[PDB]
RNA sequence: ACGGAAGGGCACCACCAGGAGUGGAGCCUGCGGCUUAAUUUGACCAACACGGGGAAACUCACCAGGUCCAGACACAAUAAGGAUUGACAGAUUGAGAGCUCUUUCUUGAUUUUGUGGGUGGUGGUGCAUGGCCGUUCUUAGUUGGUGGAGUGAUUUGUCUGCUUAAUUGCGAUAACGAACGAGACCUUAACCUACUAAAUAGUGGUGCUAGCAUUUGCUGGUUAUCCACUUCUUAGAGGGACUAUCGGUUUCAAGCCGAUGGAAGUUUGAGGCAAUAACAGGUCUGUGAUGCCCUUAGACGUUCUGGGCCGCACGCGCGCUACACUGACGGAGCCAGCGAGUCUAACCUUGGCCGAGAGGUCUUGGUAAUCUUGUGAAACUCCGUCGUGCUGGGGAUAGAGCAUUGUAAUUAUUGCUCUUCAACGAGGAAUUCCUAGUAAGCGCAAGUCAUCAGCUUGCGUUGAUUACGUCCCUGCCCUUUGUACACACC
């Protein structure tokens, strides 16, 4: 197989896996895969915020995992393995907190409290800014859209890409959809990565 | 008469045959329902056979079909056609309108 | 009846799909993505398509 | 569905004997990729007992994940005849 | 002493820069011979689409791009720390092929 | 519309898979069994 | 919010000065209408080469027909002398379909029959929705906290004046201090005789070495033929521009205008990203996004055959080709850039041979800075024929034949050959796009794609005229002002 199509079916793989667990892992707060390639095994670290849900009593979830994704990407056996690693911080997650926010107003809980609270959560966890929208049919009528900010948020440049997390997720209601977003802009100074302050941001020495 | 051979020979001249006297299409074509004897002996004489339906509009009109009665379906309504000696390298389908004419 | 349950779908737009909705219409086949146009724009970022100009 | 009983053995003895199957869908497909088997004939059978439960089914881009269940562990177990010590592949 | 080639391919210059400078200090600490990185120039992966899912609107074009980067390195180097420098290089993202 | 008369309570060929209850059906010169 | 109110600023989706046109012709294509068994359907600046919508089958949603259940599953009405499944041949059928029948064999607790309950649906609802796009709006706009004003809605901050592309800044000041947007940012296109490094890029000189010339020179081939180098090329790290310097002019600065230097002085050029509020804007026909409704075995599920989406008194939108000599034709000259390409396999194809052509055939290289490919592109240039005539302009329509793709080219898929040679003599009222490597002309790659570009997305080649403004038209921003408008001047 050519690079250019290689590293194009790398990328569909890690979509694909990605979708997977994100379906299956939703109840044990999936946050995030990542394929690793080694010459002898193909690694692919899950970060969920629960660690031993993914893993199973003695490892019966994530081995039947790995039995699912070695029978689906026909990977001889052995020569992949899933890590559940660990979510370092889930209150800077998007996907965390909109899957978390989904399962609330699921499970039942007022639309301005299951925000705020998900609003809440993300700024005491370090974030320079959260903003959840709410979109649909809150109680049935026209299917307003309602915003809950906190902090100031970058939208948009280069910065967004570089610390922006967005997650956007469909809440299946009893009457229709709703839409959550998340957007969490994370605080530049604490990166351990990239750029740390925004572009204009200038800082001077005496 | 085909193009230089008579209805005589025509008549007694196969399939296989015929295509090499055939333009490119159809030879082409032959290169890549038999039950019509079944009307044109099982039939009375000095007459014309039972008519013989078929949705393949891209039979192509062979010297061995001369004379069968086809009805084509043109997509409902099979129209039935008498095959003659100057229907020879034309598709079934061109004998059987697929539309009506508009008449505005 | 089993033998006629099927016509060739060698080739032509019946032949492929989006591999995630199943679509027959808007599919990219270039780089053999076989993704639809509206899926592909939804899961870019996933397989490392961005915007930059 | 109608499906032959050493078809169906087939798929079961797989599903406990790996602990999780995966078929694409398509219901034309001749053989199933891992088992000697209609793909038809799997999805089926799982559309079959995954509705008694016994299974869990995801479907995640057009190809079925199925993964046994307590019950289906027992009922599998029983199904094929098998002594209350051969664990799925899977544990 | 066999002659290899090393084939990195990435979407990441960073770290495919990393693997690169790794296997060139990895060569000079082993008193190796190579020839330099060559990188060949980056194939910009574009793909050009309709950003709206229906027929409606402003005909709005959006262009999506995967630029891969790629870099040989060929020296020659024993079996053994052959080997440890192929095994050595284990960054995610960055895809290695060596070719004898 | 199949409706298979009920066929209340009641020879052989090759292919030697037809395993001793494969009796032939008497029309006339049917020499054809149930499984071809 | 609006004004046929005012003031200030601004925009080639406005105009002025202009260029190219479009509207007129033929054809291509989309829309309406008509026709039809069906001509599926959505959409009416911000619908109409749009749905990536270039539909032979499929796609497909429509029409004439024919199959199958892919009707799970707790449950009760059928089963251990058969609940069920399948079928040769013939009728039957388009069909070599056990659809159904003639009718007797095969299989065997898987179904079948009814209830309950599911499942699918390109069925409806985009005025129930998510998401995504478009648009308002390509402008510069938007918002808390605390303080000030008002009973209050609300207001100030967010501003007179200058300035800027900019709510950009100078500054002013019942505000102060902030947030988003703008900018900053990111990608790309310019330069760098500087760094690193290159038989996947190239250059010189040695080998070998054909030509010409013969005092050693010109141009050449030498892809395992050496050595050195990185100017060209590539890609990493960086540099470089900050309107720098000098004048002029600004209220008082912010800035602006000239010249010089510079690779580049309009945000350096082009983009990507892009706020707050909204629209009953589009999409349920992208979605295994989805609520409700409808349907669910004679199906609106699904599949198969055939047809249709293309059908033609006619109106409209995007376009292609032209009307000729600044040209057509024939030779010859022989120059890009962006890209794509096949290992479970038929993709990009060099070269040889055959064929007038299209094309065929035998090999070859390429999973690719390696080969196709220097993509030997077209316009263009030179030399000739034509000679101003519906002409050797134009190539519509049509006949005959040869090929290719495809299971299948009929309602012509496309290509090729010969023949036929229509309108069109520069296009009314109207109307579009555009200010520099731009307009225009020109082709090429990619997307769709088995085949099918007159389409689109990009790319390069040749390369103007005009202007450097204004608010007249059409609009946009701010302020003041009037309002009997708030569904907001439709
Ligand atoms: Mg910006
Ligand atoms: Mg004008
Ligand atoms: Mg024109
Ligand atoms: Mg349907
Ligand atoms: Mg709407
Ligand atoms: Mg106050
Ligand atoms: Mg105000
Ligand atoms: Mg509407
Ligand atoms: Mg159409
Ligand atoms: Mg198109
Ligand atoms: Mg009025
Ligand atoms: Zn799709
Ligand atoms: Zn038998």
């Amino acid at each position: 197989i050519s690079k250019k199509r290689k590293l194009v079916a790398d990328g569909v793989f890690y979509a694909e896996l990605n979708e997977f667990f994100t379906r299956e892992l939703a109840e044990e707060g999936y946050s995030g895969v990542e394929v690793r390639v080694t010459p002898t095994k193909t690694e692919v670290i899950i970060r969920a915020t629960r660690t031993q849900d993914v893993l199973g009593e003695n490892g019966r979830r994530i081995n039947e995992l790995t039995l699912l994704v070695q029978k689906r990407f026909k990977y001889a056996p052995g020569t992949i393995v899933l890590y559940a690693e660990r979510v370092q911080d889930r209150g800077l997650s998007a996907v965390a907190q909109a899957e978390s926010m989904k399962f609330k107003l699921l499970n039942g809980l007022a639309i301005r409290r299951a925000a705020y609270g998900v609003v809440r959560y993300v700024m005491e966890s370090g974030a320079k800014g959260c903003e959840v929208v709410v979109s649909g049919k809150l109680r049935a009528a026209r299917a307003k859209a309602m915003k809950f900010a906190d902090g100031f948020l970058i939208h948009s440049g280069q910065p967004v890409n570089d610390f922006i997390d967005t997650a956007t997720r469909h809440v299946l209601m009893r009457q229709g959809v709703l839409g959550i977003k998340v957007k969490i802009m994370r605080d530049p100074a604490k990166s351990r990565t990239g750029p740390k302050a925004l572009p204009d941001a200038v800082t001077i020495i005496e | 008469s085909y193009r230089g051979v008579d209805l005589e020979k025509l008549l007694e001249m196969s399939t296989e045959d015929f295509v090499k006297l055939a333009p490119a299409r159809v030879r082409r074509r032959f290169a890549r329902m038999k039950k019509l004897r079944a009307a044109k002996l099982a039939a009375p004489e000095n007459e014309k056979p039972a008519p013989v339906r078929t949705h393949m509009r891209n039979m192509i009109i062979v010297p061995e079909m001369i004379g069968s009665v086809v009805g084509i379906y043109n997509g409902k309504a099979f129209n039935q056609v008498e095959i003659r000696p100057e229907m020879l390298g034309h598709y079934l389908g061109e004998f059987s309108i697929t539309y009506t004419p508009v008449r505005h | 009846e089993n033998v006629w349950f099927s016509h060739p779908r060698r080739y032509g737009k019946g032949s492929r799909q989006c591999r995630v909705c199943s679509s027959h219409t808007g599919l990219i086949r270039k780089y053999g993505l076989n993704i639809c146009r509206q899926c592909f724009r939804e899961k870019a970022n996933d397989i490392g398509f961005n915007k930059f100009r | 569905m109608l499906m032959p009983k050493e078809d169906r053995n087939k798929i079961h003895q797989y599903l406990f004997q790996e602990g999780v199957v995966v078929a694409k869908k398509d219901f034309n497909q001749a053989k199933h990729e891992e088992i000697d088997t209609k793909n038809l004939y799997v999805i089926k059978a799982l559309q079959s007992l995954t509705s008694k439960g016994y299974v869990k089914t995801q479907f995640s881009w057009q190809y079925y994940y199925y993964t046994l269940t307590e019950e289906g562990v027992e009922y599998l177990r029983e199904y094929l005849n098998l002594p209350e010590h051969i664990v799925p592949g899977t544990y | 002493i066999i002659k290899i080639r090393i084939t990195l391919t990435s979407t990441k210059v960073k770290q495919l820069e990393n693997v690169s400078s790794n296997i060139v200090k990895n060569a000079e600490q082993h008193n190796l011979v190579k020839k330099g990185p060559v990188r060949l120039p980056t194939k910009v992966l574009k793909i050009s689409t309709r950003k709206t899912p229906n027929g409606e609107g402003s005909k709005t074009w959006e262009t999506y791009e995967m630029r891969i980067h790629k870099r040989y390195i060929d020296l020659e180097a024993p079996v053994q720390i052959v080997k440890r420098i192929t095994q050595i290089t284990i960054e995610p993202g960055v895809d290695v092929e060596v070719v004898v | 519309k199949h409706k298979k008369v009920k066929l209340a309570v009641l020879r052989e060929c090759s292919n030697p898979t037809c395993g001793a209850g494969v009796f032939l059906a008497n029309h006339k010169d049917r020499l054809y069994c149930g499984k071809c």
